[PDB]
RNA sequence: CGCGACCUCAGAUCAGACGUGGCGACCCGCUGAAUUUAAGCAUAUUAGUCAGCGGAGGAAAAGAAACUAACCAGGAUUCCCUCAGUAACGGCGAGUGAACAGGGAAGAGCCCAGCGCCGAAUCCCCGCCCCGCGGCGGGGCGCGGGAAAUGUGGCGUACGGA
RNA sequence: GGCUAAAUACCGGCACGAGACCGAUAGUCAACAAGUACCGUAAGGGAAAGUUGAAAAGAACUUUGAAGAGAGAGUUCAAG
RNA sequence: AGCCUUGAAGCCUAGGGCGCGGGCCCGGGUGGAGCCGCCGCAGGUGCAGAUCUUGGUGGUAGUAGCAAAUAUUCAAACGAGAACUUUGAAGGCCGAAGUGGAGAAGGGUUCCAUGUGAACAGCAGUUGAACAUGGGUCAGUCGGUCCUGAGAGAUGGGCGAGCGCCGUUCCGAAGGGACGGGCGAUGGCCUCCGUUGCCCUCAGCCGAUCGAAAGGGAGUCGGGUUCAGAUCCCCGAAUCCG
RNA sequence: CGACUCUUAGCGGUGGAUCACUCGGCUCGUGCGUCGAUGAAGAACGCAGCUAGCUGCGAGAAUUAAUGUGAAUUGCAGGUUGAUCAUCGACACUUCGAACGCACUUGCGGCCCCGGGUUCCUCCCGGGGCUACGCCUGUCUGAGCGUCGCU
């Protein structure tokens, strides 16, 4: 009876959805993420973990700073001048 | 469950606008490759993990 | 009328408010049209009602900011928004006079001995 | 429907399953 | 081709009875690649064999009395009317073979 | 040959520069050669087509001396429509053939002050390269 | 109405105040499963509520 | 010393590496001393440091902490390479001098493991195949 | 007992600044195996290696001898060819394994404490005026406030110096 | 006790250039809505999937069938 | 000065053949855009097997099977079409520890209406939890929110090369609170009081914080209303706290 | 000539092999070599007239302003004193997150200033600015049967 049948009793959750990762990895009872350490100040990432890294670097999601900071790098970061009006 | 927190029902707020089709005007642009949305869950086949 | 940005800032600012309170007043009541069922020239026109309210709320921002900093320039403390927002390596940098400053015994190094312009023979 | 998982091992022919036994 | 292509997949071998090939085959799933055939030449995606390197011999160096040698001798046969010919060249209605023109 | 490292020569870069083109790229790519009389007029070689023109179609079905004014200029299929150029649809609706402009010759221009600033730019680097040549 | 998910039921009441210049008897709040906040905003009984209907422009 | 952190001997593999009591930490108890000023102040950089006292239980060291960021430090030229952030956390890499006393750097002899940059990069340097492109 | 200094230690949503975390291919400091080989295996080997940890920069580190040599002496550091699979280490087994010098790429040198001379001759902050203010700097005016003799600045550092 | 460029390293990032390489079971897992769909409580695992035509010119209309399906007619050089 | 939209590669061929052979060349069809001969060079260069990897398809085979929990029948309607849909009548079953009416966890639009019969519901369907359009969850009183339990976990401290670990009252100056009195400053018919600023004076607590939608925990019931919500909407009665 | 079975050929179906294409990889080389409390990486949620995914953006939400370009975007409708594109230097950038008022329930606070409420009279509501730990210089308030000087 350790199978179809015990399979029947799993309705009480242990994982939920982290607020830093997002992903289903944050453990009640311990009160800690499994993905990325939420209460750690650090990322938890590992090198035996090389697909993991490129799942979560900085070239996956948006950039919203990082390319604007791009942007100004190719321009010298100019600050405050503006092109000659008409 | 019908205690629900908001975070949650949120989530499921975003999934149940993201379950609709696509409409019909989207496959009459020039360089169309979507037949149709296979982003179809169904709340039998695929259970949203959790 | 098309709403542009060039006349706007001329204008005093409690007229870019009352524009503004007039176009989100037509804002308003071209969604009540939007969800009634409406013209599709209703529908094309909520668009440039959002794009004018953004021109206006843009230029009241600008007619706000730049006199703050005009305000705020002679003073040596300025609000952290005011000051120029690069990069925190390059603001963590020394200044271009503390990159100037040398010893006594280094300026009296160059002074004594500069580096020599000179040329041999073959 | 996904895509289901093989087709499970089952120990069916053990020490444990008295059905068929070789020559001990 | 790169180290990573074909490595980058994780894949025990099933063993033994399961009445499989042997081949280490990809850790489970509600895929279509789980129990498939990762590793080795000889399956689907993976690795093929003898990685090229990017440390092959590529550059052959020549003596520098063979490479004046073959200098000369190219030379050389630029003034025989046949192996000039021989090469391709349309030359009948050139004055002289050993063609020299002014410095203008 | 081409002697700047910076100028692309390869076919799948130059494919995708030109099939990803902004609309600024795809206008200056959609250029028609003008005609003899405009061209001993101007000294203008070509010009990229606008809404307002009259075309001469010089190859393809639909060729002739038949002078057409532009329907509109569709930039995202690379192409104008012509006004006479057209077919039948199965229905019975008129469907304007498309036309690459690189087979279309322009026989009269719709001059605007932009217009005529690129025409007298383009004129001047011709005469500056007809007296560097000289 | 419909209203955004950030409000207070003073925050509808104060709106539908200066907005359409109408009393409020109270606020009901909900929120959809689509995600925007459903607000049933019952009036006082001096004013009419197909009258201001009628004069937003919904019928 | 240092023992090994690991449950009660357990230290899985060939009779070497079963020592676990009598091993000793690489760098000294000053530069442990330096890295742990460091990391308790980010902001502060460490110069140097040196001995006062010692129990038998412990020693205690004086670390110089010097603000690269304070005006008396950045308007003079002396220090105002303690202001660059090349030198961030000396303390970490080994760049004060009881640090540097644990690397085994020097000239000579006696420092054949170092020569190059590092001993890592000693052992880096030795240990590549330079496979030419004429060979 | 009261008042006033000094020394140690507190409390501040005090005025002005900084650090936290990320990427991590290259670099630095630790920690650190077992597969494998020795046709077994335990020293060795894999190997200061994989994994783990901390820290930066556009390079890092190193770096101007408590050096190499024993020659008619060379002369900071780093990298390449060669030394050299050599000297040497190793159940002297398996295997491991540099350095000097020579030819080059590059080449740049220096500063303190101490020892001493100069009325602390030195540094930070706040008030006012002029310039400039999107790397908050220069000069003048303050019986303004502090730091500093339990030592700041100038000359000066092994090539001698005063 | 301390500082210092240069020659040196760079499978991360931005902008590029080239190839005696691969040509959709190959080449990066990913030429396409790819770290996507999907699986596992989780750490993690992880696909398949390019080609109408030059131009939709994507088959008007008649007719059987409830329609899916056809039979004529039509487009195209070619619906083989 | 090779072949080619007056038809390249690939593919098929009851055709003509050549070479011992590996293989190759012509004829016919399909095809629509590149390809080959010779001298050299280079390799990811030749398949029948590896319980080979991927994809596809046969015999088995129209076969095993659609057999656990007593049972369906007649008429009418919609509809092209009815054993299964709907209604009526009859006969049955679950026989109040139910096959009934409601909740917790979990599921997440599955709830309700309209339309469809492309795919699914291992027969069918006019039907559905399927598909496509639209709607639906209204609270001071119902819960969460507050407290604490078993426990978890910061600060001080200790340890640790280090991310950090131990520890919860233990090597802590751990309070920012309030009665009264005095002083100056504000506000209001400066009456009299509140607000704040300083000083005197007073004070024990216990460890920051988290931790129960079944523990403790103030206070809402009746009637009516929706296709889908009711201690929530409407009406009539109250009631708790500030 | 029957049915069934075997072989070959024409044709038609299952299937997508071969060939030819390639806005894609792989390798090598060059220049630059820049993140973040003035809030990074990442995540969540919203934003289109008709908009699921991708892409882009942040309540100004498939973009605002400025410059250059010079008549379009387009799947369908709607409307030269500058449409659309690219650069982007100005402005703006929701909520978590080093994440910062304490917790992570979107819960409970504290201080100051404004508008309804008032006619400063305390609640209530709404808006704005602060309130994370460690550490550097200085300031203020302090403690000490620590070292002293005066009465
Ligand atoms: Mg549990
Ligand atoms: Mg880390
Ligand atoms: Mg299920
Ligand atoms: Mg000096
Ligand atoms: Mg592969
Ligand atoms: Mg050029
Ligand atoms: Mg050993
Ligand atoms: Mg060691
Ligand atoms: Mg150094
Ligand atoms: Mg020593
Ligand atoms: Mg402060
Ligand atoms: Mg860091
Ligand atoms: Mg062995
Ligand atoms: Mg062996
Ligand atoms: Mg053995
Ligand atoms: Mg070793
Ligand atoms: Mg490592
Ligand atoms: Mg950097
Ligand atoms: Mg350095
Ligand atoms: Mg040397
Ligand atoms: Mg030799
Ligand atoms: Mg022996
Ligand atoms: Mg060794
Ligand atoms: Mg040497
Ligand atoms: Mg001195
Ligand atoms: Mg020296
Ligand atoms: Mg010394
Ligand atoms: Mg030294
Ligand atoms: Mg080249
Ligand atoms: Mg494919
Ligand atoms: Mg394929
Ligand atoms: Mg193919
Ligand atoms: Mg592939
Ligand atoms: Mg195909
Ligand atoms: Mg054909
Ligand atoms: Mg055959
Ligand atoms: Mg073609
Ligand atoms: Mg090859
Ligand atoms: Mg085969
Ligand atoms: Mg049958
Ligand atoms: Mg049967
Ligand atoms: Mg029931
Ligand atoms: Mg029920
Ligand atoms: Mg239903
Ligand atoms: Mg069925
Ligand atoms: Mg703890
Ligand atoms: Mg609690
Ligand atoms: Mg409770
Ligand atoms: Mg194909
Ligand atoms: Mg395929
Ligand atoms: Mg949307
Ligand atoms: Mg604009
Ligand atoms: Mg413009
Ligand atoms: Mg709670
Ligand atoms: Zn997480």
């Amino acid at each position: 009876t350790k199978g179809t049948s015990s399979f029947g009793k799993r309705r009480n959750k242990t994982h939920t959805l982290c607020r830093r990762c997002g992903s289903k990895a944050y453990h009640l009872q311990k009160s800690t993420c499994g993905k990325c350490g939420y209460p750690a100040k650090r990322k938890r990432k590992y090198n035996w973990s090389a697909k993991a890294k490129r799942r979560n670097t900085t070239g996956t999601g948006r950039m919203r700073h990082l390319k604007i900071v791009y942007r100004r790098f190719r321009h010298g970061f100019r600050e405050g001048t503006t092109p000659k009006p008409k | 469950s019908s205690h629900k927190t908001f975070r949650i029902k949120r989530f499921l707020a975003k999934k149940q606008k993201q379950n609709r089709p696509i409409p019909q005007w989207i496959w009459m642009k020039t360089g169309n490759k979507i037949r149709y949305n296979s982003k179809r869950r169904h709340w039998r086949r695929t259970k949203l993990g959790l | 009328a098309k709403i542009k940005a060039r006349d706007l800032r001329g204008k005093k600012k409690e007229e870019l408010l009352k524009q503004l309170d007039d176009l989100k007043v037509e804002l308003s009541q071209l969604r009540v049209a939007k969800v009634t069922g409406g013209a599709a020239s209703k529908l094309s026109k909520i668009r440039v009602v959002r794009k004018s309210i953004a021109r206006v709320l843009t230029v009241i921002n600008q007619t706000q900011k730049e006199n703050l900093r005009k305000f705020y320039k002679g003073k040596k403390y300025k609000p952290l928004d005011l000051r120029p927002k690069k990069t925190r390596a390059m603001r963590r940098r020394l200044n271009k006079h503390e990159e100037s400053l040398k010893t006594k015994k280094q300026q009296r190094k160059e002074r004594l001995y500069p580096l020599r312009k000179y040329a041999v023979k073959a | 429907d996904p895509v289901p998982y093989q087709p499970p091992f089952l120990c069916q022919w053990g020490r444990h399953q008295p059905a068929w036994k070789p020559l001990m | 081709v790169s180290e990573l292509a074909g490595h980058q997949t994780s894949a025990e071998s099933w063993g033994t009875g399961r009445a499989v090939a042997r081949i280490p085959r990809v850790r489970g799933g509600g895929t279509h690649r789980s129990g498939q055939g990762a590793f080795g030449n000889m399956c689907r995606g993976g690795r093929m064999f003898a990685p090229t390197k990017t440390w092959r011999r590529w550059h052959r160096r020549v003596n520098t009395t063979q490479k004046r040698y073959a200098i000369c001798s190219a030379l050389a046969a630029s003034a025989l009317p046949a192996l000039v010919m021989s090469k391709g060249h349309r030359i009948e209605e050139v004055p002289e073979l050993p063609l020299v023109v002014e410095d203008k | 040959m081409k002697f700047n490292p910076f100028v692309t020569s390869d076919r799948s870069k130059n494919r995708k520069r030109h099939f990803n083109a902004p609309s600024h790229i795809r206008r200056k790519i959609m250029s028609s050669p003008l005609s003899k009389e405009l061209r001993q007029k101007y000294n203008v070689r070509s010009m990229p087509i606008r809404k307002d023109d009259e075309v001469q179609v010089v190859r393809g079905h639909y060729k002739g001396q038949q002078i057409g004014k532009v329907v509109q200029v569709y930039r995202k299929k690379y192409v104008i429509y012509i006004e006479r150029v057209q077919r039948e649809k199965a229905n019975g609706t008129t469907v304007h053939v498309g036309i690459h402009p690189s087979k279309v010759v322009i026989t009269r221009l719709k001059l605007d002050k932009d217009r005529k600033k690129i025409l007298e730019r383009k004129a001047k680097s011709r005469q500056v390269g007809k007296e560097k040549g000289k | 109405f419909i209203v955004d998910v950030k409000a207070n039921k003073h925050q509808i009441k104060q709106a539908v105040k200066k907005l359409y210049d109408i009393d409020v008897a109270k606020v009901n709040t909900l929120i959809r499963p689509d995600g925007e906040k459903k607000a049933y905003v019952r009036l006082a009984p001096d004013y009419d509520a197909l009258d201001v209907a009628n004069k937003i422009g919904i019928i | 010393g240092r023992k090994r952190p690991v449950p009660k001997g357990a230290t899985y593999g060939k009779p070497v590496h079963h020592g676990v009591n009598q091993l000793k930490f690489a760098r000294s108890l000053q530069s442990v001393a330096e890295e742990r000023a460091g990391r308790h102040c980010g902001a502060l950089r460490v110069l140097n440091s040196y001995w006062v006292g010692e129990d038998s239980t412990y020693k205690f060291f004086e670390v110089i902490l010097i603000d690269p960021f304070h005006k008396a430090i950045r308007r003079n030229p002396d220090t105002q390479w303690i202001t660059k952030p090349v030198h961030k956390h000396r303390e970490m890499r080994g760049l004060t001098s009881a640090g540097r006393k644990s690397r085994g750097l020097g000239k000579g002899h006696k420092f054949h493991h170092t020569i190059g940059g590092s001993r890592r990069a000693a052992w880096r340097r030795r240990n590549t195949l330079q496979l030419h492109r004429y060979r």
